[PDB]
Order: C-alpha cells, then structure tokens, then sequence
RNA sequence: GGCCCCUUAGCUCAGUGGUUAGAGCAGGCGACUCAUAAUCGCUUGGUCGCUGGUUCAAGUCCAGCAGGGGCCACCA
RNA sequence: CGGCCCCCUGGACGAAGACUGACGCUCAGGUGCGAAAGCGUGGGGAGCAAACAGGAUUAGAUACCCUGGUAGUCCACGCCGUAAACGAUGUCGACUUGGAGGUUGUGCCGGCGUGGCUUCCGGAGCUAACGCGUUAAGUCGACCGCCUGGGGAGUAC
C-alpha cells in the first residue's frame, strides 16, 4: 500500500506436531472455514506417505517441499514507457507459499476417490520429481532464463 | 596448422548490433561473432549482455590458434562498449592496450535530416 | 585514447583509466552531435537559449 | 526407343545398413500490459507410394510398376 | 562573412600638430546593391535530397517511419528583385540620477586617468498595459515615408 503499515499476524503451531508449516498448509487447504475437515485429510495423507516411503513422517514432506521451491520469477518493469519481462529473486516465505499452493492445486485435479490419497500421490511425486508442480517450477525457471538480457 | 599467440580484437559497436573479430597483427582475420547470430533478435540484440555473449563465443573459436595476448580497439557509441572487454577478461586473455578508433570528420559530408517522431 | 597497460597492475585500473580518457576526450558527444543535420538558425537559437538559461 | 532423379507427419524440406524418424511451417494453452498489437514459454503430430529382393543387421542397398520428373534421339 | 599561405582593395579607431573657412542636414522623381528558392547557355557531381517507386502504420494514409532515388545543392557569365528582408523601433543634432561585466586604443606613477564599440539590471519621466529607461518608447529641433472599422482585396481592369 501507499503507507507501509501492515505487519505479521501470529499463528499457532499444530497440536500433534508443533510445526507452523503444517498449520500454514492446513490453512491453505481449508475451505469454507471448516478447519476440522482439513487437518483430518492432512493427517491421513501424511501417515499414508510415511508408511509408503518408510523414511519418516515429517522429513518426507520437507524433502518434497524443498524439491519444488523456486528461486526466480518474472515481473514487469519499465524505463522508457515500454513494458518488459524482468526476472527477480524470491524471498523464502514466498517460496514456501508458492510451493504449497502449487502442490494443493495440482492435487485438486485428479481422478482418485479421496483427497488424502491425491495429496499422498502429489507429495510422493514431488519428492521423486514427477508431479506437475515440478513442471510449473521448471517452466517458471526457463521463462526467467529466456528473458535474461533485460536484467538490470 | 598455425600458431600466433599475439592478436588484436576489433570491436564494432552500434545502436543496433555489435561485432567482435580477432585478427593477426597484419589484419588477417581469424574469427568473428555477432550478437545477432548468437540467438538474440529485435530489442534484446541491443543489450550489453548480448555483446558479452558474442565476445565469449568468439573467443571460444580462437582457442585452436593458441592466442596468448590481445589488445582491443573499439569504435561506436553502442551499449556493448563495455561488457565485451570484461567478458574477454573472463576468458583469461592477456590485455595490452585499449584504444578508441571512432571516426570523426574535421568539418566533411552532410548528415541526413532529423527524424520527426 | 591509447591506454598502455603497465607492469604489475590489475585489469580494473586500466579499464577505469581508459573510461576516464574517453569521457574526457568527448568522443561520444561528437558522435551524438553528428548523428543528424542542424540548420544554422536552429543551432544559433539553441546556443543562445542555453546561454540564457545558464546565466 | 536409350540412359538417370526420387518417392517421409496436416504442409515443405533432412536423414551414415546397428543402438536417430529430424526441423521448420498453422493452431491450442499460459506469460506481460488496466486491456489489444508486437514479443516470450510449453505443446496436440509421422503407414519412408504398393510389393519384393539379397541381407544377423535396409527410411538407409537394389529395384517391378505407378506417380511426379530431363536429356539423348526421330526421313513408316 | 570561419582550415593555411600570397597578391589587389574599401572602411573604423587613438595620439600631439598644421592647413581650408559653413564647403552642412534631409530628400519626391532617379540610380545602385540586395538571403533562399526559380530561369538561360556551357561544365562538374562524393554526401544530402522536392518529384517518383516499393515496405509498413491506419477505418482510410496521395503523410509522419524505413529502403531507394531525379532536378537541385557546386563552377563561369547573364536574368529574377522577393522574406517573421525583425530591434515587428526612418535619418541627423542637442540636453537629462546609477550598479555589474566584455572587447579594443592611449597618458602619468599593480595604482591613478582618458577614448570607441558592446551585454544585463535599474531611478525620474513616459505608456492602455506589457514594458522602455544616456545604445530611450525621457525633454526639444529639421526633413522624408505611411494610417483612418472588419470582409470583398494587395484582388479585377
Ligand atoms: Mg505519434
Ligand atoms: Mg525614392
Ligand atoms: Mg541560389
Ligand atoms: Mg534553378
Ligand atoms: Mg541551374
Ligand atoms: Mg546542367
Ligand atoms: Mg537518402
Ligand atoms: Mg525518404
Ligand atoms: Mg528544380
Ligand atoms: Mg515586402
Ligand atoms: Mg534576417
Ligand atoms: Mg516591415
Ligand atoms: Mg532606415
Ligand atoms: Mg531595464
Ligand atoms: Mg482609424
Ligand atoms: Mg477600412
Ligand atoms: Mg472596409
Ligand atoms: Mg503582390
Ligand atoms: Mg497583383
């Protein structure tokens, strides 16, 4: 805004893990304010992923999240009245938010019978570089690379 | 084949394009590269990044001659006036002289009329 | 601007010396000034306008 | 009458007997802009004419026709 | 009116002295000079570029932009006689508080003076106002040119 007044609002870590990241992911997945229906799906997907991979319960999620985080995006800037595509850096919070949102939207478009199963498949693929979120990150990276001459 | 180890790099800088060419000290060209052919067209062709890429890709084609030393003389006011020589430095070439060779009439002919944009 | 690089000095100092030599030599100003044609009345008016504005 | 050029995506041009079917060309979806126009990114795609040959190995080498192609020739 | 050198030639200014003795100022008709474009005859032609051709932009684009390009621009001689040819301010003479510069002469001892031309600000006065202000649009004298509501018209014969 014109004023630079806004700030950060406090968030409560989730009960059974004490992780703020899981809280944010649950908020992103929440619809209609029906939170209680969101962490149920999140927990089911997390336990299914934990038993399928057998590595851990929380480290698999972190690895899948890390596999998707991008570092460059494209915006618009001008010098003499003409608009451009300029590549800019991404702050870590924005990286996490973008990764979670991409994962959720990728999960929502499938043909399974439950949402938790879709989440399990998407986190698995992200951890092993097959999900559509990987395609999103790669396309963003290559569009940023294409418009490299305009980087001031 | 041949070994020289001493060359001179000529830079043609212009508002539309940049040309880099390495030649022997008697003006016998050994290789050249341009920003236009390096994959850049239109507006991007007139950026110092294009000149840097052109200079590096031209130096990439003079390694077989075993050139050890270079001197640079440059003409034109274009934007590739600067990044080209830094990209040549990043190639490890020895730099001995930097010279300006832009032509200047001491009067001469008559320039074209101004554009009424 | 013949810039002869001397013994025991990095690239940056010679580059800066060359840039300063070109800036002080006024080559770019001449090349800009010779890009197009200026009618004698146009330049005679512009010079006086600049002189008036400066003072 | 005799020699000689080849047959490939919706289209045009490439392709070495081994582990290639190659690009460009129209469209579709995104990217930028308050929004078009111009730019950028990802892609929907192939019977090597029919058939045969020798050949472990053939769009690949030979062709039979046919198709689209030149010249040589011409005193029922 | 602008690279450098030489030949011919017009004017301006300063310094002391001598000489002529009103020989002066303005000027209707008249005469001469006068940017660029244009015309005639003969040369020359790099760059630029009216006309003209193509490519784009656009609803259209006889344009603005791009690629080309002929007269012309240059030389000698001869015509043409017009411009926002403007300081939008005729020529000559006399008188009337100041400040800050620039350029070029000369006298006396960096200092003290004295001439010419020129840039900016400003006092009295003037002006409808803007403004001008010792280089006047201030106070006077001599002579010439011009104006008399807007169009038709600087047009017709
Ligand atoms: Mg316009
Ligand atoms: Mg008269
Ligand atoms: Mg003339
Ligand atoms: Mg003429
Ligand atoms: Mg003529
Ligand atoms: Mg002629
Ligand atoms: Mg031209
Ligand atoms: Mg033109
Ligand atoms: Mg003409
Ligand atoms: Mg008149
Ligand atoms: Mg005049
Ligand atoms: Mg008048
Ligand atoms: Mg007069
Ligand atoms: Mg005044
Ligand atoms: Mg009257
Ligand atoms: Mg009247
Ligand atoms: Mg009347
Ligand atoms: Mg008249
Ligand atoms: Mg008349």
């Amino acid at each position: 805004p014109r004023r630079r007044v806004i700030g950060q609002r406090k968030i409560l870590p989730d009960p059974k893990f004490g992780s703020e990241l899981l809280a944010k992911f649950v908020n992103i997945l929440m619809v209609d304010g029906k939170k209680s229906t969101a962490e149920s799906i999140v927990y089911s997907a997390l336990e299914t992923l934990a038993q399928r991979s057998g590595k851990s319960e929380l480290e698999a999620f972190e690895v899948a999240l890390e596999n998707v985080r991008p570092t460059v995006e494209v915006k618009s800037r001008r010098v003499g009245g003409s608009t451009y595509q300029v590549p800019v850096e991404v702050r870590p919070v924005r990286r996490n938010a973008l990764a979670m949102r991409w994962i959720v939207e990728a999960a929502r478009k499938r043909g399974d019978k439950s949402m938790a199963l879709r989440l399990a498949n998407e986190l698995s693929d992200a951890a092993e570089n097959k999900g559509t979120a990987v395609k999103k990150r790669e396309d963003v990276h290559r569009m940023a690379e294409a418009n490299k001459a305009f980087a001031h | 084949r041949k070994q020289v180890s001493d060359g001179v790099a000529h830079i043609h800088a212009s508002f539309n394009n940049t040309i880099v060419t390495i030649t022997d000290r008697q003006g016998n060209a050994l290789g050249w590269a341009t920003a236009g052919g390096s994959g850049f067209r239109g507006s991007r062709k007139s950026t110092p990044f294009a000149a840097q890429v052109a200079a590096e890709r031209c130096a990439d084609a003079v390694k077989e001659y075993g050139i050890k030393n270079l001197e640079v003389m440059v003409k034109g006011p274009g934007p590739g006036r600067e990044s080209t020589i830094r990209a040549l430095n990043a190639a490890g070439f020895r730099i001995t002289n930097i010279t300006d060779v832009t032509p200047i009439p001491h009067x001469g002919c008559r320039p074209p009329k101004k554009r009424r944009v | 601007p013949v810039i002869k690089v001397r013994e025991n000095e990095p690239f940056d100092v010679a580059l800066r010396r060359f840039k300063r030599s070109c800036e002080k030599a006024g080559v770019l100003a001449e090349v800009r000034r010779r890009e197009f044609y200026e009618k004698p009345t146009t330049e005679r008016k512009r010079a006086k306008a600049s002189a008036v504005k400066r003072h």
